[PDB]
């Protein structure tokens, strides 16, 4: 707390009042492509099925 | 024709027959004589009646 103090009297550090917590988020997108061989598949009976 | 162009669950068409096929085992070339051996005439075995 003593050396996070002495960093708090430099510039541009923000002001929080005591028991709030500021947050910051992102939302990111990362795309690719999956490439292969075609894959194998499975399927459901008729009759058991969404009614 | 009763099938119409529509969607359908698949429970409820799941056993609705949507073909028949029919097949008979033919000769072309042998139309007539067909396994026949020596006569026309085939013999049937039976049961005297009358007895």
């Amino acid at each position: 707390e003593s050396i996070n103090s002495i960093c708090l009297s430099g510039p541009g550090t923000p002001k929080i009042p005591k028991g709030i917590t500021a947050e910051a988020k992102v939302k990111y997108s990362f795309n690719f492509k999956w490439g292969g061989d075609l894959p194998p598949m499975s399927t459901i009976t008729n009759p058991t099925d969404q009614p | 024709t009763q099938m119409k162009s529509q969607w359908y669950f698949q429970h409820n068409i799941a056993n609705i027959p949507l073909l028949m096929i029919r097949t008979t085992a033919l000769t072309l070339d042998n139309y007539y004589i067909g396994s026949r051996q020596l006569s026309t005439n085939v013999t049937i075995h039976t049961l005297n009646t009358t007895y």
